[PDB]
């Protein structure tokens, strides 16, 4: 694809290290801070079951594709103003690859 | 029978003109030997110093703190955790020859104290007193915070020196000054550009600068901006958390604020852990340099 | 003040020392902390273009020559009330001679 695809290992500690304090991706899974990210590609934003959104994850509606959630995790702010997720982003390509591909596998 | 009192005990016959002439005798080396850290001066490693010789104190056992001024003592000074600081200690040194009868704890305290005003800060008020104890005194290395944590962490830490999130942003404004040294902390660069005046510049530069999260030449992860500023993981964590955030934003729009909230955290600081007589003077307030047409 | 000549090449080391960190003397050169300082003998305070001044720098108005130049490096806050320059000032004429004709040549 546009977006390439990288190591999951590598994604793997990177999600630990930077996704995780808010966010789980078994199924079932809880919500944190962040919503349970189980099936999150495929899905529009902003419908995890019993998680509040604020209105601007709501009214953005975008399928997650690897692709869009590049740009999203490069800037969540820019690409979703007003969303209230606070990470500063990804700003390494790798990275973004490193992870996605990890999530694209943990997500399933 | 129980538990730590250490009760104000100041001095036969010394008074504020007697502390006053140390304040002075700082602050004019403090001008002297100006060209430490390339001319950034001994003004932010003295704060430091203060802080890192009060922060031992644990609220809950009333071990540690500046009453018995213990960083004398092999096993503190070697505190990792105070890597750089031995330069604060020399500066003073001479400062202690010629005033002799000035406690320890009295010295590191009020040396922050004049750092802090001489550098254009908050007047500190301030009470003398603290009282030299043996070494077996001295706390365990471990008690200073760890830089690479978050806002919960940062809370809960506070939370030891009885410092609630009003006392903790302010006091934390203290990062105006000087700048992390790669072989002191694993950390490199200032966090803003007036290194050795004391303004609300770390809220401001918190608040106004583009930070990127990156790895510096120790491994370790810092957030730096272009303009050549760096934020400890700690530090952002006060822009991280929402409670955190509202006073830093209320700081960097308000500097007269912050510096009236920062000269009460920073003398509780200094005071921890210290009973003082009903019957005890009123905290003294020293002139600056400044304020003597010096 | 009275401006005296003295050392170029201790006013440099003077200025790179104690000025380098936030001024750039080329013409042309960028602004950083503190403005670029080309062509600063001659010109009014607060002019540089492209900097954002002080509003007390600004308002001091003053038209820079060797003399004041050396009076406000003795105390600039005290020069200039509420500027944003943080130093303390070189207190020795030896000293602000041998910067200030440096300076002359460096900015010219
Ligand atoms: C500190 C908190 C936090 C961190 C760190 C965090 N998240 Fe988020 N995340 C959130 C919040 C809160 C939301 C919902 C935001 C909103 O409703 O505006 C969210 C939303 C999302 C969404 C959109 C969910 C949906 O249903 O549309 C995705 C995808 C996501 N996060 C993934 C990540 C990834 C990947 C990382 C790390 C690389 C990350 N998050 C880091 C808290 C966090
Ligand atoms: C830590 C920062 C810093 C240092 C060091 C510093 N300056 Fe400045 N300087 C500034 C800033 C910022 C301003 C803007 C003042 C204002 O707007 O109030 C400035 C303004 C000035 C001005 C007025 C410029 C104008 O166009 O009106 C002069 C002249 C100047 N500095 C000379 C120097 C010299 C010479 C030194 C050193 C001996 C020096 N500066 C050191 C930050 C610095
Ligand atoms: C979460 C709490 C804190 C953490 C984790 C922390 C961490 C650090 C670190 C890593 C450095 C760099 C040291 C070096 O490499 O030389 C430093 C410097 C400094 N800190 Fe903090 N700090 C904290 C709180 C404070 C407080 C409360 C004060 C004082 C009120 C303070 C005053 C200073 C000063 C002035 C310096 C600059 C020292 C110099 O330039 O030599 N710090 N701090």
């Amino acid at each position: 694809t546009e977006f390439k695809a990288g190591s999951a290992k590598k994604g793997a500690t990177l999600f630990k290290t930077r996704c995780l304090q808010c966010h789980t991706v078994e199924k079932g899974g809880p919500h944190k801070v962040g919503p349970n990210l189980h099936g999150i590609f495929g899905r529009h934003s902003g419908q995890a079951e019993g998680y509040s959104y604020t209105d601007a994850n709501i009214k953005k509606n975008v399928l997650w594709d690897e692709n869009n959630m590049s740009e999203y995790l490069t800037n969540p702010k820019k690409y979703i103003p007003g969303t209230k997720m606070a990470f500063g982003g990804l700003k390494k390509e790798k990275d973004r690859n490193d992870l996605i591909t990890y999530l694209k596998k943990a997500c399933e | 029978t129980t538990p730590l009192v250490h009760v104000a005990s100041v001095e036969k016959g010394r008074s504020y003109e007697d502390f006053q002439k140390v304040y002075n005798a700082i602050a004019l080396k403090l001008r002297e030997d100006d060209e430490y850290d390339n001319y950034i001066g001994y003004g932010p490693v003295l704060v430091r110093l203060a802080w890192h010789t009060s922060g031992t104190w644990d609220k809950h056992d009333n071990t540690g703190g500046s009453y018995g001024g213990t960083y004398r003592f092999k096993k503190e000074f070697n505190d990792p955790s105070n890597a750089g600081l031995q330069n604060g200690f020399k500066f003073l040194e001479p400062i202690h020859k010629e005033f002799p009868w000035i406690s320890s704890g009295d010295l590191f305290s009020l040396g922050g104290v004049t750092a802090v005003q001489e550098m254009q800060g908050p007047k500190i008020p301030w009470r003398a007193g603290r009282v030299d104890t043996p070494e077996d005194t001295t706390p365990d290395n471990g008690r200073l915070p760890d830089a690479d944590k978050d806002a919960d962490y940062v809370r809960t830490f506070f939370q030891r020196l009885n410092m609630n999130d009003r006392e903790v942003v302010a006091l934390m404004g203290a990062h105006a000054l000087g700048k992390t040294h790669l072989k002191n902390s694993g950390y490199e660069g200032p966090w803003g550009a007036a290194n050795n005046c004391f303004t609300n510049e770390f809220y401001l530069n918190l608040l106004n600068e583009d930070w990127k999260l990156e790895k510096n030449d120790a491994n370790n992860e810092q957030w730096d901006s272009k303009s050549g500023y760096m934020m400890l993981p700690t530090d952002y964590s006060l822009i991280q958390d929402p409670k955190y955030l509202s006073i830093v934003k209320e700081y960097a729009n308000d500097q007269d604020k912050f510096f009236k909230d920062f000269s009460k955290a920073f003398e509780k600081l200094l005071e921890n852990g210290i009973t003082f007589p009903k019957d005890a003077p009123s905290p003294f307030i020293f002139k600056t340099l400044e304020e003597q047409g010096l």
